[PDB]
Order: structure tokens, then C-alpha cells, then sequence
DNA sequence: GAGAATCCCGGTGCCGAGGCCGCTCAATTGGTCGTAGACAGCTCTAGCACCGCTTAAACGCACGTACGCGCTGTCCCCCGCGTTTTAACCGCCAAGGGGATTACTCCCTAGTCTCCAGGCACGTGTCAGATATATACATCCTG
DNA sequence: CAGGATGTATATATCTGACACGTGCCTGGAGACTAGGGAGTAATCCCCTTGGCGGTTAAAACGCGGGGGACAGCGCGTACGTGCGTTTAAGCGGTGCTAGAGCTGTCTACGACCAATTGAGCGGCCTCGGCACCGGGATTCTC
């Protein structure tokens, strides 16, 4: 089994230069922990469709067009991945 | 000696993270993270490396647009400075929550 | 002279099975139907996809059990596919 | 417009009269004659043509089609010509002595990739001179 | 006289049409073929989520000392339900108003 | 005069290729016809959105 | 013709549209913003109700051809059929 | 005996929040309607149930964008909702 | 040997006649055709509810161009019309 | 034979969009222009999008096209941005820009 | 406590919802066949797992400075109210342009068959981009 | 303002590897043909829209006065960016395994379909009762 330290993954500079290239100016010190909630939701959101169309497809193993389906229905299309 | 006033080195990481088209985050984390959230909806579930660098690849795109929301949020409240205020804000406009 | 067809009946009839003592405005019916027909446009929706990315010609129940697993969220979902699998196994034996 | 365009050409092509083609209204209809140029199976034949400009002249090309018979790939039993610049290539800075001068070229050097008569083509790939020789004999029976 | 008059639906126990289901997904240019579940499966769909509404929306018509459901009362049923809320996020409902909420920081 | 038409040149439009022609001539050929510099086939469609929006 | 029909949407309407959403305390510029963002909302709706009217060839714009422009939007409404 | 400012104001709020009619005379309302349509096609006609959605939808999306520049407002810390705030509700909703 | 299609050849065409000496990276060329596919399917979907709007049963020119009257916006959309009206001119001529 | 497209001047494959209009359902039968208006829109949008790319990539002194260069020109062109406003590009990083006030004074 | 606003109990009608009456048109039954789908089996490709070495990225700490936050004066703009003004609204009635049906016909599209050619999978060379580095070049910052 | 510190784009060079290029092959496109049904067209009926009227009056507009709140300012604290020194997993690479993905071939349950039967819902027609209304008493919030 994962444990739940894999959302400290996300590391506080990666968070930072998202911001930066977001064109943010200065960071406060709480949002590293915001950030990964909704990184983590998002995440959520769009794995369990992912995962749903494969078990529909009856297969054990996620393909990329089943992130992209996943990501289509939710008004989030994605380019470069067929 | 020689020290950069505050500010300046974060125009310049702005100039250059605008300019690039790099991936922000680690791969290996990332994929842990993606492993673990899918575990629980089906148990030794298997990933493409193509599927898991879409699901990045969405992922900070959905990020970068966030962030721009926000900065818009806390200028509009006459700061600079982003706090979770702002990320709310923006999250609740959105209605993604 | 064109007979258009709507879900009233069935509609008075869910109604009153629910509340037997309740009343329901013409209005009021008017936008149940409109919120049937539109749910049953993305159920349809949604299977046709399935059917289609899976190379298939057939919408079957299980394209159903999986479109209704995408649209509704949680609690309502897991009792919705409950509730559609005991109508199925029913039939079945029937 | 149009009509003042189709003047234009007119009083051009007086002061500037070709070699051998030649056209007039016969305003929006001109007949045209060529003489099949030199160094080519065609040499020496009279070839008639009749031209039809548009309502949209300059900006359209013009409808022309071949009243004497010859044979040859891109041009058809009714006269009809597969040019492109007939039909795709056509530009309105272009004028009438021109499209004379590609007729001419396109004689010289058949296109037998896009042809209207494939026998023609056949004819003009499999044995050129062939081609020459009945191409000289349709000159002289129907240009001559 | 070949059988006497079972529907599918009273065979499935269900209300709604299963076979103006099956007409209307034949009909509907979904899918080259139907299977024969299908039209069950989703009627019984469609009457459960009926009933849900159905039953919130008397709930608060209840609340409110009516006995006949509006559309002000679907639409009070709708935005407290937060499943509910979730599904219908997108949907105007004519002649519903607005939950009524007011910000603490406006009240003195 | 109008690389095309021959008349006066009124309210003459310039291509980005340096190519002009009298408005008139320019609307019935270009604007509606065909979208390519009557002189050297260069396309002006973009432009020609960019300066209609201007 | 017509125009200058925006003015319409009085002051207290807006007034009133805004106590229905919750605002305690207008501004005196609000009024002109809200006249162009429904000038521009009524804008983009209608264009696709009238593009589907003038498809289906006829010369009256109705509650359906207004439902379907609103569904393509995202703005699904109930009670029109 | 004057009501002290914002009361009345509350009391509307409440008032407003519960009533499910149009707050937009239907009148003015459909000669903007028909003034608006007349850029696209000429003479033409409507039907009263089209006028009726059109105004429940323009109501609905107005009633929407003012909750969202009250709360933008808010987060300003600040009570008088502004230009300025229904900018920022629109653009971070997309729509401009 | 499943042989997938794309629309590589006919964009490296349209290239070519836009910029004649300019080439274009293997994955651009994967995003275009994301993006053809995502056009079309759009447009075909329009046209098919269209059809079903007015009980039609056949998509022709009309639907289409109405589908992409709706979808594409202002001076994009005209010069869309323009150019699919010219092309059936054409085809039918 | 003649092609279908290569009777209307086009580029992309008449017959294709026929059989894919025929093979997605979308409706029980196909007109004969329906697939000639579309092969001709889907032609002028990507002529549209490469043409601005190229620009951008000539702008940037390169000479082959990547998807920064698609995303540069989807963004800046208000049209095609609108268009595609719900859509991300791989490799596509986002547009320079940075807010007027956070600039020193 | 006084004044203004709000809910409710009470009798009434009246209009909008509930039950009745064909009958017909859609739902059902049964047979039948063409076939999409399920199952078994085989091959093998990509994902999973691990080792080891490098090091660039992550992490921790000091600081000082710029920014957030709070307080305070002010003041001008917004709210509440009243009187006046006006256009919405209701009712009513005339005119008709236009929406919905019917028939029919016919012209367009589907279907099949044959032919082939243009697109796909496959080698290639060659040519555009990266690396390295020494420049200019620009910009900050502290004087 | 200016020159050193310090990034930063560039011109040049060579590697290199990604893409434009020629090749064999195959299936999807084009074509001639016929049949059949979708819909384009005309004429028809009626009906919902437009326009108009006049009369009421509730709603909108104006203006006045007051107060509260947005705003500029100021002072103070603190926390976040910046840099430097210390870890440490990310990345590479490399290997080895195998499980699941993709395929072909067999077999068959099953859905489309047709013909006949029949009854459930649509339209209409009642009957009555849930609720809006008008009045007033009871209640409550604010100044
Ligand atoms: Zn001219
Ligand atoms: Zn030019």
C-alpha cells in the first residue's frame, strides 16, 4: 500500500515556480498546504473517471486516451496525446 | 558585497518560467501521488508513462490557471501577496466549490 | 395536429406512491419532464460515447451502469446503479 | 467594369498586336484565331476560338473553348482546354495575349498527366513520334 | 389473446415506460443496436432520481404549510440537497428565485 | 491607377507585400474573391481580418 | 426603428436585482456596468436563437429555438419544453 | 422617525430572497429584446413564451453575476459592491 | 496491422502552400491533428442535433453552415461561410 | 478519376470526411456537399493556425514549428483564443505577461 | 413604549387539478436468421521492479526589509423619504402574416461492383537544433 | 549618474538526430448503375402576433438631508525573500521479469424484424377544493 506521504511530494519549490510561471510576486506561507488540497480534488476528480472508463473497457491498466476522455468531460480537452 | 533587494530575483524567475515549457514537477513524486490516489478506487491498477504525463501535464496547467486567478484576486483586494483568501475566492467564482 | 408525449403519468404516479397526499402545479410538471428528458440526454449521451470508444454497436446495461457512474456523483450514483441492477435482476427473472 | 476592362484589353492589344495570335468581339464574346506556331506538329495550321468573358471580368477567368479540331491531350472533341490557369490558376492581372501564349507553350508541351483525351496522352508517352505524325495530320486535315 | 397484458415495467416493478424507453433509444440515433437491459436499467434510473426529487420537493412544500408542489419548492429541494445541487449546478429553473442566505459580515 | 482597374487611384490599399490597388477593384478582388495579392499570390487573409477589425 | 431602449432597466430594477442577490450597498457606477454586460449577454444569446430561427426558414423566434441557444451555452433552463 | 441606512436595505434583501417574480418591467424589457434582434434580422417576430424565457434566463445570470461581485466585494473587506469588483467576477468567471 | 489514419499529409500540404520553407516538429503535427479531430466532432455534432432539431434525416451544406455559424465566432465564422459556400460553388460547377 | 477535393481546389480528403460523417452516427443519411463545406472549413482553420504560427516562429528566428509556437498563436489571436479557450496544449507554456502594478515604480 | 411591518385566522369563490369516456396507436408475442459479441489461445510488449552512481535540487538557518495590518481623520457619496410625474399594465378589438398539413413527385442518396491509386509502413541523408564558449550586451545596485 | 557584479542573448562549430525523401504495397476512394423514399413545392386554413385604443395607478424620477464608510495616511511589527552551507532522493542506466494487451479463430446467444393482437394513454368532459384575497387580530423589530 501508498502511503500518504507522496502528497508531500508536491515540494514547496515546485509550488513556487508554478506560481511564478502563474506571475505571481510573493508567496504567503499557508498556501503550500491549500495547493496540494486542491491539487489533490483535482487529482481525485480526474482519476476516478480515468479508472472507471478502464474497468469499463475491462482492462487492468490506464491508457492515455482514458485520461484524456476523462479530462474531455469535463470541459478540460487536452492536445497532444491522440 | 553584493545582494539582490527583494523582488528582483522573483521578476526574473517570472521572466523565465514564463518563457520555458518545462514541466514544474517531479516526475517520480508525482507519479507516487498518482498511484497512491488511484489505489483506492481499484487495488494494482497499472499506468501508461503517456497517460501519467497527461494526467501532469493537466494537472499544472489547471494549476498555472489557478494561480493567475488568484494573483488577479489579491491585486483586486490591493496586495501583492497571495494567501488562501484568494485561492478561495477564486475557486468558489469558478464554482468548484 | 402533432401528439407530443411527455412523462406526466408516470410522473403523478412516482408522486403518489411518494406523497400520496401531495398536489403537483401544471408548471411544476412541465419542468420535471424537462429535467427528465434532459437527464435521459446525457445518460443516452454518455452510452453512445462508451459504445463508440470501445468500437462497439451495442449499448447494453453495462454502458449504462458506466455512464450513470460518471454523471451522478457519490451517494447518489451507488444507489442509483443499486437500484438499476435489483430492476435488471428482476427482469431477468421475471 | 467589366466591359470597361474588356475595352482596355482591346485598345492594348491593338497597340500591342502578337506575332501570330489574334482576338475581338465578334465585347463580352471574342472569336479568336492562332497560327499553329512553329518547331511543333501543329506548325502552320489556322486554329478558330471562340471566348466568353463574365459578367465578374477580370476577377473570373473566361469561359474559351477550341472550334477547330487538333489533337491533342488537353483538349477535348467539344474544344474544351484543362488549363490551370483556366480553371484554378486563373488571376485577374493576367491578360488574353497571354493565356495565347500558354495555349501556344502547353501545344509545344503537352501535360499528359492531366489530359482530356487519355488516348491522346497514351499516344503522346508511348511514341512521340507518333504523336508528332498524327498530330501534324489533324493540323492539316481540320487547321488547314 | 396470446398472453394477458404484462408490460416489462410490472415485470421489473418499475413506472415508467420500458418500452417508450426502448422506442425512444431506438429511435434516437444513439447506437446502431439496443440491448435488451438497457431500456430497464435506465427507467429504473430515471424513477429513482424522480423519486429523490419528488420526495424533497415534498418535504419542503410540507415545511412550508403547502400542498401542492412549485417550482419554488423544486427549486428549495434542489439547492439543499448538495448531491442534488451538484448535478443541477447548471440548470435555471423558471418561476424558482434564489435560496435565501445572507453574508454574516452584512448583518450588524 | 488601380493595378488592376486602371482608373485613379481613390482610397488606394497597400498590401503588407507592398502591393496596392484602388479600394474599389481591391473589395471586388480581394475582400470577397480572393483573399491572395492580385500581384504575387500573397495571402492577406490574417491582414485582411486584422485591418477590417481596424 | 428604435433605440436607446436600454434605458430601459431602471435604476431601482437593477436595485432590486441586486437585493435579490445578496448586496447590502451599491455604488452609483454599477448601473452602467450592468446595462452592458446584459446588453452583451442578450447579444450573444439572441444571435444563436435568431441563427437557429433562420435556419428552420421561418420569420418567428420561438421558446424552443430561445432554449436550445441557452443549452448551447451551458444555461440549461426547465419549464419551456 | 427615519430608518437608520441599510435596514430597509435588509428587510428588501429578505423581502427579495423569497419572491419568485420578475423584477424587470416586461414592457421595456422586450422593446430591448426586439431592439437588440433587429442587428441580425429584419422584421422579425417573437412569441411571448421566447420574450418570458429570455427574460427568466437574463434575470437568472444577473441575479448570479451580483452574487459573485458581493462576494468579490467582501473579500475586499468592504461592503459597496463596485465596477471594479464585477470586472474582476466576470473575467475570472471567462468571460472576458 | 491496424492502419490508423491521421490528417498529417493534408496539414504538411496546407503548410507548405502557407509558409513554402517552413517545417513543422513531429509533435506539433500530433496537436493538429488533436485539433482537426476536436473541430470535426464538434461540427458534425451541431449538425446532427440540427438535423434532429428541424426532424430532418440528412445532414447537407445547410446544417453545416449553420453549425459553424454557431460555433465559430464573428469574422472567423464569415470568412468559414465564404470559403465553404465557394468550395460547394465549385464542386457543383 | 478525379478526386472529389481536386474538383473543389482542396486539400484535405473529401471521401475521408464522407466515411467518417457515415461511420459516426451522426445522422441515418449524408448530403453530397455536407463533407465538401466541411474538408473546406477544416482547411481555412488549419491554414488560419499554421499561418500565425509561422509568423510567430519566424518572429522567434526558427524555422520549424513547435507547440510553444501553436500556443503562442492560439493566445494571442482573440478569435482562435476564444475558440479554443478550454483547451491545453503540451509543451505549451503560457503567454508573457506580468501585472503593471507588480512592476517597480 | 410607539410606530411601522409581518404573519395568521376566517369566509369565499373560482379556477386549476382529479376522475370519466372512447379508441387507437403504440407495446407485446412468437419465429426466424444474421451476427456482434464472448470465449479460448497464443504471442510479446510495455510496465514493474531493482542497483548504482551523480549531483542538482531540496532543505535548513539568519536576517532585514518591504509589506501587511491597524488606527484615525474626513468627507463625500449613498440611503431613506417625500412629492411629483409617467409610462407600465390591463382590457379590447381588428387585421393579417405567417406557421402547420396535406399530396406528389422527383430528384437525390444509398447500394453494389470494379478498378486503382494515393496513403501507410518502411529505409535514408541531410539538415535544423544543442551543446560550449567567448564575446557583447543589458541590468542592478551601491557608490 | 556609473562602473563592477552578474546574469543573458549571441556567433561560431560540430554533433546529432528528427524530419523530408524515395519505395513497395494495399484498401479505401471513385464510378456506373439502379431503386426507393425525403423533402421541396403549392395550396390551404386558422391562429397567434402585431398593433391599436383608453383608462388606472403603481412605479419611477427628483430632490433634500444626514450619516457611515471608503479612503489616504501613519506607525509598527513580522514574515518572507535572499543567500549560504548540508543533505538526499530524482534521474539515469541498466538489467530482468511477466502480466496483461492485442490478436485470430470458433462458437453462439441474441437483437432486428415481420405479422397479428390488444389495451394505455390522449383528448375531453366534468367536479370540487387549494389557494389568493380582503380584514383584522396578534406579533415583532426598530428608534
Ligand atoms: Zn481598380
Ligand atoms: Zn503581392
Amino acid at each position: 500500500k501508498v502511503l500518504r506521504d507522496n502528497i508531500q511530494g508536491i515540494t514547496k519549490p515546485a509550488i513556487r515556480r508554478l506560481a511564478r510561471r502563474g506571475g505571481v510576486k510573493r508567496i504567503s506561507g499557508l498556501i503550500y498546504e491549500e495547493t496540494r488540497g486542491v491539487l489533490k480534488v483535482f487529482l481525485e476528480n480526474v482519476i476516478r473517471d480515468a479508472v472507471t472508463y478502464t474497468e469499463h473497457a475491462k482492462r487492468k491498466t490506464v491508457t492515455a486516451m482514458d485520461v484524456v476522455y476523462a479530462l474531455k468531460r469535463q470541459g478540460r480537452t487536452l492536445y497532444g496525446f491522440g | 558585497p553584493h545582494r539582490y533587494r527583494p523582488g528582483t530575483v522573483a521578476l526574473r524567475e517570472i521572466r523565465r518560467y514564463q518563457k520555458s515549457t518545462e514541466l514544474l514537477i517531479r516526475k517520480l513524486p508525482f507519479q507516487r501521488l498518482v498511484r497512491e490516489i488511484a489505489q483506492d478506487f481499484k487495488t494494482d491498477l497499472r499506468f501508461q508513462s503517456s497517460a501519467v504525463m497527461a494526467l501532469q501535464e493537466a494537472s499544472e496547467a489547471y494549476l498555472v490557471g489557478l494561480f493567475e486567478d488568484t494573483n488577479l484576486s489579491a491585486i483586486h483586494a490591493k496586495r501583492v501577496t497571495i494567501m488562501p483568501k484568494d485561492i478561495q475566492l477564486a475557486r468558489r467564482i469558478r464554482g468548484e466549490r | 395536429r402533432s401528439r407530443k408525449e411527455s412523462y406526466s403519468v408516470y410522473v403523478y404516479k412516482v408522486l403518489k406512491q411518494v406523497h400520496p397526499d401531495t398536489g403537483i402545479s401544471s408548471k411544476a410538471m412541465g419542468i420535471m419532464n424537462s429535467f427528465v428528458n434532459d437527464i435521459f440526454e446525457r445518460i443516452a449521451g454518455e452510452a453512445s460515447r462508451l459504445a463508440h470508444y470501445n468500437k462497439r454497436s451495442t449499448i447494453t446495461s453495462r454502458e449504462i451502469q458506466t455512464a450513470v457512474r460518471l454523471l451522478l456523483p457519490g451517494e447518489l450514483a451507488k444507489h442509483a446503479v443499486s437500484e438499476g441492477t435489483k430492476a435488471v435482476t428482476k427482469y431477468t427473472s421475471a | 467594369m467589366a466591359l470597361k476592362r474588356i475595352n482596355k484589353e482591346l485598345s492594348d492589344l491593338a497597340r500591342d498586336p502578337p506575332a501570330q495570335s489574334s482576338a475581338g468581339p465578334v465585347m463580352f464574346h471574342w472569336q479568336a484565331t492562332i497560327m499553329g506556331p512553329n518547331d511543333s506538329p501543329y506548325q502552320g495550321g489556322v486554329f478558330f476560338l471562340t471566348i466568353h468573358f463574365p459578367t465578374d471580368y477580370p476577377f473570373k477567368p473566361p469561359k474559351v473553348a477550341f472550334t477547330t479540331r487538333i489533337y491533342h491531350p488537353n483538349i477535348n472533341s467539344n474544344g474544351s482546354i484543362c488549363l490551370d490557369i483556366l480553371r484554378s490558376q486563373w488571376s485577374p492581372a493576367l491578360t488574353i495575349s497571354k493565356v495565347l501564349l500558354s495555349i501556344s507553350s502547353l501545344l509545344s508541351d503537352p501535360n499528359p498527366d492531366d489530359p482530356l483525351v487519355p488516348e491522346i496522352a497514351r499516344i503522346y508517352k508511348t511514341d512521340r513520334d507518333k504523336y508528332n505524325r498524327i498530330s501534324r495530320e489533324w493540323t492539316q486535315k481540320y487547321a488547314m | 389473446a396470446r398472453a394477458k397484458a404484462k408490460t416489462r415495467s410490472s415485470r421489473a416493478g418499475l413506472q415508467f415506460p420500458v418500452g417508450r424507453v426502448h422506442r425512444l433509444l431506438r429511435k434516437g440515433n444513439y447506437s446502431e443496436r439496443v440491448g435488451a437491459g438497457a431500456p430497464v436499467y435506465l427507467a429504473a434510473v430515471l424513477e429513482y432520481l424522480t423519486a429523490e426529487i419528488l420526495e424533497l420537493a415534498g418535504n419542503a412544500a410540507r415545511d412550508n404549510k403547502k400542498t401542492r408542489i412549485i417550482p419554488r419548492h423544486l427549486q428549495l429541494a434542489i439547492r439543499n440537497d448538495e448531491e442534488l445541487n451538484k448535478l443541477l449546478g447548471r440548470v435555471t429553473i423558471a418561476q424558482g428565485g434564489v435560496l435565501p442566505n445572507i453574508q454574516a459580515v452584512l448583518l450588524p | 491607377q488601380c493595378g488592376i482597374c486602371m482608373e485613379i487611384l481613390v482610397e488606394p490599399v497597400t498590401l503588407p507585400c507592398n502591393h496596392t490597388l484602388c479600394k474599389p477593384c481591391f473589395q471586388s478582388t480581394v475582400e470577397k474573391a480572393s483573399l491572395c495579392c492580385p500581384f504575387c499570390r500573397r495571402r492577406v487573409s490574417s491582414w485582411t481580418r486584422y485591418h477590417t477589425r481596424r
